[PDB]
């Protein structure tokens, strides 16, 4: 006999939301990676995706 | 600096009834926590653990 605390009232989530920006552009997958020319070690490459 | 003298009492002719405060502390506030709610929040995963 008695009260008993029990759990806080949950509120389960019912559906799922995704928000990305509009992008529909590809990565330039084919310059980075299937570049005809690499740079050296001491004086790398560097791009801004 | 109080005159002891070896046959000399003082005793009042007259009184005071003066009131004063007290403050006594009885009780403090009851709280409770929820282990699940603090630590994880609504992660499932976090719960499990
Ligand atoms: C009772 O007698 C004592 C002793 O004479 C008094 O105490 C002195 O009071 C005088 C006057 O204020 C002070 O200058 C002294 O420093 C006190 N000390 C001494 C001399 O003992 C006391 O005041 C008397 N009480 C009353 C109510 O007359």
């Amino acid at each position: 006999k008695g009260i008993y605390q029990t759990s806080n009232f949950r509120v389960q989530p019912t559906e799922s939301i995704v928000r990305f920006p509009n992008i529909t552009n590809l990565c330039p997958f084919g310059e980075v990676f299937n570049a005809t020319r690499f740079a050296s070690v001491y004086a790398w490459n560097r791009k801004r995706i | 600096s109080v005159a002891y003298s070896n046959n000399s009492i003082a005793i009042p002719t007259n009184f005071t009834i003066s009131v004063t405060t007290e403050i006594l502390p009885v009780s403090m506030t009851k709280t409770s926590v929820d282990c699940t709610m603090y630590i994880c929040g609504d992660s499932t995963e976090c719960s499990n653990l």
